[PDB]
Order: structure tokens, then C-alpha cells, then sequence
């Protein structure tokens, strides 16, 4: 991640700015923190999918299943 | 006449081809296309000289690099691993016989339907809700618009007629099975790297156990027993034939002679050609090439406490399973829509 | 037939393990998953321009989702749009087909009243703010993003409209699972052991309650004793009839941490109307996935109990 | 110190000798006599070079035509098929270990008692009411005046501790078993003439089934289950180790994890050294030479309907059975009367 | 101390790792990297539980997804089929041990040299003029700037010391060989599609013959006999050990006892640790795990007409060949340049 890696810190800068400047308790900066939490949520969704990164078998049997390393004749 | 094709010219494919060469005259099926990962020179040799069924004798087998002449009958042949680049509409293919052990999903098997084939019969217990059909149990109840049908595994294809007979005659509460299975091609020969660890070990040396869901496929083909049938498998160093143990817990009590009588008359009325009944003291290698999909071994049937039955069934998972595949293919040819 | 299951919570759509336990129970062959962030009206650009969160009853096309939801009953393959999550934008839609079981989950699965008349079984999933903080500390600690402790100030800013927009939906759900800090254990971090409770509602037929030893008399049971050697701190169940929001409910409540096997089968042998065809089936469904978060406490117990009641409702709907 | 003897220096005899050579220091037993139908030059070679357990390494094996020097320790050796012409009182023999597979009757085995031996331990399920004892179940309850005792078969010796644990923890109504058994010496190599037809066929080629009463011997060693346990055996082409399937119908309902928990703690409290518990995905050849008489395979244990359990147990019928024979022999030495 | 690596953690790789675990103290080699097509969880299990050499006993084997702890000693592990994407310079690799059976060419094996490795020892008879070296014949005459060296096949590695002894003592005009070879991993288990037709057939069932040029590799490692040595191989269903027949046509006439005397004293002067000499009537399975690269079978040596000699040599193509690989690796560590 590089794009959302930057964009979360950009929205964090905006969270420091817009909710100290244009009203700490209103719909605008609540929308700002809601946006930053959604950016954080997609960081979480990226994080969990990279935790589930397979090493080899769900790659080499993803592309070429019938090799002898992963034939399964579940019989 | 229905133009049919074979995906994957392995054990099931070679046995399917040999069966159709032995059942040619009564066939609405003409085999017109095969594809393996080998060249057409090699697999013709592997068809003619099977180290399990001996040398083929009835018809002449030869090939060149584009076609295979089996007994004067020509058959086309190609080689590709992508199912999407395959000449199906160029060859006019109604039914393709999926036998690679790769395309078990609906989305995998439907690639042939997309690439220009009309129906696909997959010889594996498929992932997902693919309609499964066993000859002798529910080969009637398929809708002919179901173009993607699945035959189950060989163990299920053996076990389910016996379970049908015992469920109709006695009623089944629960049931276990433990099939002593011949070694298949998926196991590595020496101890080599493999996705499952118990199949990674040597095949000629070991009783390797494995967990299978093919007992649960009886609960698919018989709906009122789903979630009540489960069992494991034992792969032992025999190359061809196998036996399945089956422990059921019936509720209508009986003795060991009566279940043998029930299956003996069911062998002669309804399951004729499916279940053979043998009161001989045979052993495994006397069932290489038997036509029935289950030979009930009579002398070993036993009942404890009236409500607990055990049968054992010899079955050939390379020849009889191919016979049931070809019978299902002809039976879907007879009700083509 | 078409059956329908409504799930409500801000755990991220398709980002909670209750759907994983439902997947282990039914199977993704029999059910399909529908996120409900897809029916957003406009993007995070227009959220910034309109100054509005993703929680507004303006912010969704609530009528087109209703039209697809009603067309789900009629068997036709629906064409649902997709919220492009990284950009905030909207994908041209995907044609997906109905299944045996259809689920609906999002921030507003239940805000509409015609779909509230449509949903066959409903679940709200509540979270207390303390374990919200304890989960966001794990969120920004495992990732090491270094964005902590002003997310504390994001919490109470996200709070007030959320109580207006979302929390009155639980007055119409069947089952609502609250998760609290444990009163039992004190010398831990605040999110290890959960004090969970599944406020389930009487009335609507097919749905039984699951009562601990008696219908409708509060009973606080500790299974430690002659047959179970309890570790620290052990379990402390509860039960109680109640009237939540003026509605006849029956809270079933668990505090503690399941440390081993026999203390989890001994509890399951004493619950009643749990609708199992199989002895200990709830314990098997707990231990088919030892790696799932929250299996060691009552959250994994209650989620699979609710899913087992969903099996009961499905068997009622399909005879 | 108890002077002991070995009748029949076959597989069980060679394994018994090798076990005593590996458990020499803690032994009240001194092996002083063997007799086989071979000369003393050949069986010393067969002791040293076992094609199953490899070359013996710890002690030196040599022989001449009258004695065998194992590691400096001398042992006498003779050859006769008549048990009545044997020098037992001339050698001072308390316990002879019957391992020929011939003398299963009381009148057959008592020929050694007549010829001048004090006690006989026969390693076979004997015909007639011979008192049978399994180490780990009822090795305590023998009366020391019972001079003719019998260890059961290897299948019973594996199965009975599991049945003891499951009967104590859950209670058993009925129970089946189906042991996938390694091939033994009784089977003919090629298809040769034999008294039973299913053992007449080839051993390396075939799954040969056989009916055994060794499941009923659990009903001898556990009295309240007699007439409730029965099962068959499958001989598959593996040379050494075997696995036993066991289907019981318990009455106290439970799940698959709980029976594994019960057997796991029984492995660590009471059945220690009898039952090992393995949560690995091993295969058959990783149990050649294991010391326990039953390795419970954990991943395959299953329960259907709460009241129907299946376990499988690896066991080595050539090494672990010899270990239980030697443990029973030492345990009768410790309570010599 | 030389940091070494293993390409392909198959039979030769697992045996190499096990040998280095048994020869750790006298080693200038530290094994720091392996790569197989499997994950690091599986191959640690395959290292610990070998179904041929039993369970490993001396050190503890465990792993997680990035490293493998063998006896406390850590070793790195990765998975890639492209040799060009491999962290060699990142790991500091002097010598990589090519054991995949894939990279037999110079251009294939040199990919590791390009990717950041300093020397490569390939355990196969390589295509092209790769310098081949056999321990016990010409393990001295390698130039240390030859970074790409090849050990020959196991058959050549067994046969060449005997041919060296008989060529020095008697002089050889011509020579045949016919090795009865154990089945290797290249053969398909059942009759499956394969590049060569005689390896396509079943391994457990068949004596499959094959033509090999590994007899001619003796003409590489002994230069004055090139073009004079040729032979075939027979693969029979034994899993581990093999025997090689060797017919030479010597010109200095002699008898059968004298060649046994020559090889017996050569076993004790020069070929010590290479050739063992056995005057026992052993059989194949008594050579599983023998350390010598050729056990000359004494009782079968014969000479007809004075000038025509036949010897047979037992050799283990999975253990002794790994021993010679590790000895060559240490011998190139001792003359590192
Ligand atoms: N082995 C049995 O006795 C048996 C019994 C019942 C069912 N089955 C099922 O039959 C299937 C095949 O069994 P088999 O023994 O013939 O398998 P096999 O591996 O022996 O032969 C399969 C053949 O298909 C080829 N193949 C694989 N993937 C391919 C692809 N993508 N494109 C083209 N060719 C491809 C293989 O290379 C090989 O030629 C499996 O699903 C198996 O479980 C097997
Ligand atoms: N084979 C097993 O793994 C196993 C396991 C458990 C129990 N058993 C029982 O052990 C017994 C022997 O097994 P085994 O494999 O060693 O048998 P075996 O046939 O391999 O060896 C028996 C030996 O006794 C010799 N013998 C036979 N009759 C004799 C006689 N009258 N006098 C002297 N020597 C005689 C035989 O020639 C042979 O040397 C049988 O009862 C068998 O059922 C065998
Ligand atoms: N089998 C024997 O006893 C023996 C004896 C002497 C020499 N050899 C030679 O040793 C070599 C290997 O023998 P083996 O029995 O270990 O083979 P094998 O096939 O049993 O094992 C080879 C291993 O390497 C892996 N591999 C293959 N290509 C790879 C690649 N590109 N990248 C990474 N890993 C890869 C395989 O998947 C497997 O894990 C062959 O050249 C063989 O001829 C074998």
C-alpha cells in the first residue's frame, strides 16, 4: 500500500484541520472523521487480506492444479 | 447419434475408451474428440498396452500426430490445458466427459460450455451444488436441461446401491463406512512434496489413511439420509480393485441371512447389472474387470444385536466406474433434449 | 422459495466472523452475501461536499434496493451496483443470482419498513464503546499506523448521529447481541474477556427462545464445582426475563473465557430449545474453527446459537 | 532370576529375543533355550539380519551348531517337532513361550508341562478355556497357579485397551471392528494349496479378507461385553504394520473431540506405555518399531448421531505384540509362585 | 566455514540434510538455505518422518512458515521455480547443491551463478561438458576455479570404483553392465502419460527396462575407457536399494578368487570408505543405510575363460549417493579458492 498509505495521513491532516477550525461538533467534521474511519477500514481490509497471503500452494495450484504436488482425487 | 468428447485421457479416459470399444454396436455415442497433455503418439500406445487390463485384442490401435485410428474408426485428438481454446463447436460436441480431476467446480467445468460444448458429464464429486447422479439409484430423476451433471466418486458409486436397498428394506438411522481403497494416481510414488501430508508418502509401501466426504455424497443421491453417513478411506498397495466396508444402524431388526436374501433378490429384480451377488470365497484380483458396480461379499455379512449390520462390497474403481460413466452417458443420450 | 436474513452492525460489511460461522454452518453454496455499502447515493467527494457521513437516510437509494429485494423473491437474477471502496466511487453493477438463503447486512438493513416487512429474520449486533476502543487499539497497534488516541475523539464525534440513525433499528430486530467489558476479571487489558448477552425477543412464531433451566425467571448459574475444575476466572452465566423497549425479551448472558473442552460441553448440555438435531452440535461448531477470534469466549457461543436459530427458521420456512 | 525358553523361533520369537536383548538390565528373565525347525547356524543369521528391523547393532551375534552367543551371552538351542522329547527339566525351565502357532489347544500346550516345564505362555488365541490376559487391561487378575496362560492375538491386544477406555467412560452396547492387517506368514506367496481358500491366494497381490474371532476375545478379557463384539480382517500387501478400525455403539452420547480427550488423558494416567496418542498426520511406516500397543489416530475419530463412535488405531503386530508378550512374561516373573 | 544451500528438497535433498545432521561436528559446511516447491511446514514433516529411513531421532525438527529449526539450528527456506529470483547474495551462498533433476545443462545450472552464488554442485549427469567428479576415483583432480561441478549418477558412482580397481589391476578391453535399479520418483505410479514410454507404465507392478548413458560416464571419469563401457538398467519394484551387474572383458587372465582378493585389499588400502567387501549371504534390504558406495558381493563373482569377469555390487542409491555428495562438498570446502 502506497496510495491509501498516503491518503490516510492526508485525511488525518484534514481531521486535525477542519474539526478544529470549522466547528468541532457538527456534520462537516463528523463526515471528515467518518471518511478517515472508512479509510482506516479499508486499511484493515487490506491488512487482513495480506495476512491471508498464501505462500505457494494456493498459487501453484491456483494456476496449475494437476501437477503431482496437488492432485487430490478425493475419492 | 451423439458426438462425445473426453477431457483428460488418464485412467478413467482410457477405460472409457476401452469400454466404448467393447460396447460399440449398442451405442448412440460416437467418441470424436480427446485431449491429454501428451502427444497423440504416446496415448495410443497407452491405450493399446494397459498394464492392468492387458493388451487390447479386439481392434487395431494406431496413430499419427493428428488423429488416432482405433479399429479403423478415426478419432480426433488435441493437447491444451486451457479449456477455453478448445475446438468444440468446430467439432460439433454435445457431451464432453470431464475426467482430469481439475475442473470440479461449476465455474471450472462450465468453461467447456462457454467454449462451445452442449453438455458436460464430470467424473468427480464436484464442489458446489452440481446435480449428481448414480446409475442404479437415481439415473432417472435428472432434468435434461441440466447440462452440467456429475457422477460421484467410485466409492459412492459402489456404496449407494447397497445403501438404497438397505434403506428401502429396513430403514437406516445412521451409517459408517471404511473403504479399503486401491492406490490412485494422486499419491506420490516416493516420499515427495504434496498438498496433503498423508498423500505425500510412499504408495507402494504404506497403508495411508485419508478422510473423504464421498460417503456424504450418498446423502446427496439419497436425500433423506444426508448428514447421517460418514466414513474414511484406507489406501493400501494394491493397484486396481478395492473393497468397501459398510456399517449401518438399521432400526427394523433382522439377522445376517435375511439381508443377504434381500440383496440377492434385489440383484435379480431391480439392481441387475449394478449389484452382483457372490457366495464364493473369492479374493481381490478376481474382480479385475467385473461389470457390476458392487459385488456383495456374502460370507462376511454380519448383524450384532439385530439393529447393527455390516456388509462388505468388492468393486473395481477403474473398470466398473467407467462402465457406470458410459451407462450414464448413454442414458443421457437416450433422453437428449 | 426465498428466505432472508438481516444482520446489522458497523463491524465492516463481510468483515465480521459471524458471517464466517454462518459460512461454516450453511455453506456459501446455499447462501450468498450482500453488502449494503453498495447502495450509497454518491461518493466520499460528495460526502465532503454535502458534509454528510455514510449513515444518512439521504445517503442511500433505499428504493432501488427495495426493488431488487422484492425481485429477489420472484427468482430473477438481480443487478446490484458496487461501491468502489478504495476510490469511494460506484462500479457499474454486477448480475448475481438468488440462492437458497439470502443475507442482508449493512448499516441500514432495517431502516426501511417495507423491507422490515420483508425480512424473515433479523439480527442487530451491538458493541459497547469500551471494546470499540480496545478493538481500535488492536487495529492501529497491529498495523502500527500510529494514528491512535485521536480516534478516541473520533468515537464520540461518530457517536451522536449514530444513536439517532442506527440504534432505533434494534427496537425492531429479533436478536441483539451486546458485548460488554467483563465484570468478572479486572486485572487485564479492557478487551480480553467479554461479558456478552443476547437479548432475544418473544412473540413472532418459529423463533423460540433459548432458556437456561426455566422460562422466565432470572437465574445466574456458575458451572464450577463437583464436576468442573474452573480455571481463572471461569464462567458465570446468567439469564433473565425482561422487557426491553417495552417488548417481551429474554436475555441470555455469558461472562468468562472458555479454557478447555469439558466446560464448553457441560454448558451446552443444559441449554434448552437450542434446536439441534445432534448432541453437542454447538460444541462441534465451536471447535471446527479454533482460530476464529472470539471462540474462547461467549461471543462465539452466541453467534452460533443465533445461526442455529437461523437453521430453525429456515426449516420452518422450507418445511 | 527366571530361566525362560522359546518354542518356535519365528517372527514372534525373533522379536521376543530382540526385545529381551534391548531390555536386558531390568529383566528377571534369562533366555536359556530356543528350538526351531532350523539348524542353529541359520537362525542366528536370521536374528542378526532382520529384513524388517534392519541389522541388529547393539550386541554381537554368532553361533556354532550347539549354542548361540548373543553379545557374549550364551543360549542353548535344539531342534525337534515333538514337544515330548525336549530337554526342559534338563535345562531347568520355568516358563516356555509357545510361539509356533501349532499348540493352541490345552492338550497341545500341556505337552511342555508334561515334558518338564513349569509354566507356558502361549502367544495365540488358544482353543478351549485357556485363561487369556492382556497387558494393560487384566494383567493383574491372573492366578499364579494358572501355569498355562494365553496372550490373545495382536488385533485383540491392540483393540482391547481402547474398548476398555470407551466402556469405562461411555458404556458400550455393541461394537464392530475391521482391522486392515499386514500379511502374515500363513498366507501362501503364490497361489498354492491351503486349508482355507482365502488364504490360499497370493499375498503380495491381493486384499484377502478373512473372518476372525479375535474381536470376540475382547469379550473374554472384558467379561461384560462377550457376545457383543465381532469383526473381520483385511490382509493387504504391507509387510509389517497394521491399522484397526473400530465402530462402537455407545449409549452415553458425546462428540468426536471428547472421546479424543478421554483417550488422551487415559494415555497419560492409566494406559501409559500401552496407548500412545498422536495428533500428527502420520502414515503406516512411521509405526515400525513403536513401543505402544495402540497408537490412536486422532484426526479420523468420528461420531454420528451422538451414540455411534469410530476410532482407528495403528499398531505393529510384530514389535508391539512382542513387547506385550515380554511385559506379560516379566509380570508373571514378578509374581512367581 | 562454508555457507551452503540446497536446490530441491527431494529424496537427495532430504538425505543430504539428514547426512549433515549426522556429520555435523566434522563439517566445514553449514546448511543455511533450501528451496522446494512446497511450503516450509510440509517438508519439515517429510524430513522428520521418512518412510524409508524411519523417524529421525537425534535432533528435534520443527518449523514455521519462514524458517526450519533442526535441533535448535535454524535454516532458511523459500519457494520459487525461477532460479533467477532467488536470494543468494542476500544469504551469502558459496555452494548451492542442485538436486532438482531439472537444471542439468550448463546454462540451466549457471543461473544460480548469475543470481549470486559462487559454486554449484549438481547431483546429476549433466548435459554438455560439465566437469564430473566421483569421490574415490578422481575427487582430487578438480580445479578449484571450476565452480560448476557435477557428481554423476548413483549407478556411475557405484560402478566407477570397481572399474578403477579392475582397470589398474588387470586392464580392461571392454565392459558391459546391467544395473537392477530401484524405482525412482520419475516413474508414474499408475499408467500415466509420460515423455518416455517405458517410464510411463506402473512402477509397483513392472520390471521396466531403460537405456542409460550412465555407464558411459565412467568413460568420463576414467578417460582411457571412454567409448568402451555401455549398459542398460532394470527398474524393479523395490523402493530403496539396488544392485549392479558388471561384465568386463579383461586381458590379463585370472580366476574368480584373485579378483576378490584384489578388491578385498583395495577395500583396506585405497578405497576404504568407498568400497566395502562382504563375504556374507546378505540380501538387498540389509544395505539400507550402508555408508559405502559399493558393497561387492563376494559369492557371485565369476570368471569364464580367464579373460571375462563378472562382479555384482550392492549400492544404496538414496543414502550412499548422498554420502558421496556430502563428501565431495566437504572436499571442495577443504580446497576452497
Ligand atoms: N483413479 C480411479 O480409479 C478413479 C476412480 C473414480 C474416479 N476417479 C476420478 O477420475 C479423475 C481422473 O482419474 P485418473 O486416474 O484418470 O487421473 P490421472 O491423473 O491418472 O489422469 C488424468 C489425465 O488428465 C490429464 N490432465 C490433467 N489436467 C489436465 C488439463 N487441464 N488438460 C488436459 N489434460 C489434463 C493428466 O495429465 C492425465 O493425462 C479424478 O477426478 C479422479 O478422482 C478416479
Ligand atoms: N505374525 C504376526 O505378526 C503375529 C502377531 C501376533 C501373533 N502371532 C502368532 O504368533 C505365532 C507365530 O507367528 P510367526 O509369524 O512367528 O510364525 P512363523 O510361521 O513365521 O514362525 C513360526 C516358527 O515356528 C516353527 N515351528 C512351527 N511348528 C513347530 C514345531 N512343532 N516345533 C518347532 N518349531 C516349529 C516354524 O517352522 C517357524 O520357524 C502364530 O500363532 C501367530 O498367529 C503372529
Ligand atoms: N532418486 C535417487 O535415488 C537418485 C539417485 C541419484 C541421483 N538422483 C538424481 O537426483 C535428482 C533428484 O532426485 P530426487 O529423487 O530427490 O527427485 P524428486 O523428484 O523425488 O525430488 C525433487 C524435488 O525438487 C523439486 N523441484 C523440482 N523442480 C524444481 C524447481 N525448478 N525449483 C524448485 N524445486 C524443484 C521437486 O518438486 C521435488 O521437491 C535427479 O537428478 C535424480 O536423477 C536420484
Amino acid at each position: 500500500m502506497s496510495n491509501l498509505e498516503k491518503q490516510i495521513e492526508q485525511a488525518r491532516e484534514e481531521a486535525h484541520k477542519i474539526c478544529d477550525t470549522e466547528g468541532a461538533t457538527s456534520g462537516q467534521c463528523a463526515a471528515a472523521w467518518d471518511a478517515l474511519e472508512e479509510l482506516q477500514a479499508e486499511a484493515a481490509h487490506q491488512r487482513a487480506e495480506q495476512q491471508d497471503h498464501k505462500t505457494s500452494f494456493q498459487q501453484y495450484c491456483d494456476d496449475n492444479p494437476d501437477a503431482a504436488e496437488c492432485r487430490i482425487y478425493d475419492d | 447419434m451423439v458426438r462425445v468428447a473426453i477431457n483428460g485421457f488418464g485412467r478413467i479416459g482410457r477405460n472409457f475408451m476401452r469400454c466404448w470399444l467393447q460396447r460399440k454396436a449398442n451405442s448412440k455415442l460416437e467418441i470424436v474428440g480427446i485431449n491429454d497433455t501428451s502427444d497423440p503418439r504416446t496415448n495410443a500406445h497407452l491405450l493399446k498396452y494397459d498394464s492392468m487390463l492387458g493388451i487390447f485384442q479386439d481392434a487395431e490401435i494406431t496413430a499419427d500426430d493428428d488423429c488416432i485410428y482405433a479399429g479403423g474408426h478415426a478419432v480426433k485428438c488435441v493437447s491444451d490445458r486451457n479449456p477455453e481454446n478448445l475446438p468444440w463447436s468446430a467439432w460439433g460436441i454435445d457431451l464432453v466427459i470431464e475426467a482430469t480431476g481439475v475442473f470440479t467446480s461449476r465455474e471450472g467445468a462450465s468453461k467447456h460450455l462457454s467454449a462451445g460444448a452442449k453438455k458436460v458429464l464430470i467424473t468427480a464429486p464436484g464442489k458446489g451444488n452440481i446435480p449428481t447422479y448414480v446409475v442404479g439409484v437415481n439415473h432417472h430423476t435428472y432434468d435434461p436441461s441440466e447440462d452440467i451433471v456429475s457422477n460421484a466418486s467410485c466409492t459412492t458409486n459402489c456404496l449407494a446401491p447397497i445403501v438404497k436397498v438397505l434403506h428401502e428394506a429396513f430403514g437406516i438411522q445412521q451409517g459408517m463406512m471404511t473403504t479399503t481403497h486401491s492406490y490412485t494416481g494422486d499419491q506420490r510414488l516416493l516420499d515427495a512434496s504434496h498438498r496433503d501430508l498423508r498423500r505425500a508418502r510412499a504408495a507402494a509401501m504404506n497403508i495411508v489413511p485419508t478422510s473423504t466426504g464421498a460417503a456424504k455424497a450418498v446423502g446427496l443421491v439419497i436425500p433423506e439420509l444426508q448428514g447421517k453417513l460418514n466414513g474414511i478411506a484406507l489406501r493400501v498397495p494394491t493397484p486396481n480393485v478395492s473393497v468397501v466396508d459398510f456399517v449401518a444402524q438399521v432400526e427394523k431388526p433382522t439377522i445376517a441371512e435375511q439381508v443377504n436374501q434381500v440383496i440377492k433378490e434385489a440383484s435379480e429384480t431391480t439392481m441387475k447389472g449394478i449389484i452382483h451377488y457372490s457366495e464364493l470365497e473369492l479374493v481381490s484380483s478376481d474382480y479385475r474387470g467385473h461389470n457390476a458396480s458392487s459385488i456383495l461379499d456374502a460370507s462376511l455379512t454380519m448383524v450384532l444385536g439385530g439393529n447393527l449390520v455390516k456388509v462388505v462390497a468388492w468393486y473395481d474403481n477403474e473398470w466398473g466406474y467407467s462402465q457406470r460413466v458410459l451407462d450414464l452417458a448413454e442414458h443421457m443420450a437416450a433422453h437428449w433434449a | 422459495r426465498v428466505v432472508l436474513i438481516g444482520v446489522a452492525g458497523d463491524s465492516g460489511c463481510g468483515k465480521s466472523t459471524f458471517l464466517r460461522r454462518l459460512a461454516d454452518l450453511f455453506g456459501e453454496d446455499f447462501m450468498t452475501v450482500i453488502c449494503l455499502d453498495d447502495y450509497h447515493s454518491l461518493d466520499r467527494k460528495q460526502r465532503k461536499e454535502m458534509g454528510i457521513t455514510a449513515l444518512d437516510p439521504r445517503a442511500n437509494n433505499f428504493d432501488l434496493m427495495y426493488e431488487q429485494i422484492k425481485a429477489l423473491k420472484n427468482g430473477e437474477s438481480i443487478m446490484k451496483p458496487i461501491y468502489n471502496h478504495e476510490t469511494g466511487t460506484i462500479d457499474p453493477p454486477e448480475k448475481v443470482d438468488p440462492n437458497h438463503v439470502i443475507v442482508i447486512e449493512g448499516l441500514h438493513p432495517l431502516y426501511d419498513e417495507r423491507v422490515r416487512s420483508l425480512i424473515d429474520f433479523s439480527v442487530y449486533l451491538d458493541i459497547s464503546d469500551d471494546v470499540k476502543i480496545a478493538w481500535k487499539i488492536k487495529r492501529d497497534m497491529a498495523e502500527r499506523g500510529h494514528s491512535y488516541e485521536d480516534v478516541i475523539a473520533s468515537i464520540n464525534a461518530r457517536r451522536p448521529d449514530f444513536m439517532a440513525y442506527i440504534d432505533p433499528q434494534k427496537q425492531y430486530a429479533d436478536v441483539v447481541l451486546q458485548i460488554l467489558p467483563s465484570q468478572l476479571a479486572k486485572e487485564e487489558k479492557v478487551g480480553n474477556i467479554l461479558r456478552v448477552r443476547m437479548l432475544q425477543r418473544e412473540g413472532i412464531p418459529g423463533f423460540e427462545p433459548v432458556y437456561l433451566f426455566d422460562e422466565g425467571s432470572t437465574i445466574t448459574w456458575i458451572p464450577c464445582g463437583r464436576k468442573l475444575t474452573c480455571s481463572y476466572p471461569g464462567i458465570r452465566l446468567s439469564y433473565g426475563p425482561d422487557e426491553y423497549y417495552g417488548h417481551p425479551v429474554s436475555v441470555l448472558e455469558v461472562d468468562g473465557r472458555f479454557e478447555k473442552l469439558d466446560e464448553l460441553i457441560y454448558i451446552e448440555s443444559h441449554l434448552s430449545n437450542t434446536s439441534t438435531k445432534h448432541y453437542g452440535e454447538v460444541t462441534e461448531l465451536l471447535l471446527k474453527h479454533r482460530d476464529y477470534p472470539g471462540s474462547d469466549n461467549g461471543s462465539g457461543l452466541f453467534q452460533v446459537l443465533t445461526g442455529l436459530k437461523m437453521r430453525a427458521t429456515y426449516e420452518r420456512l422450507t418445511s
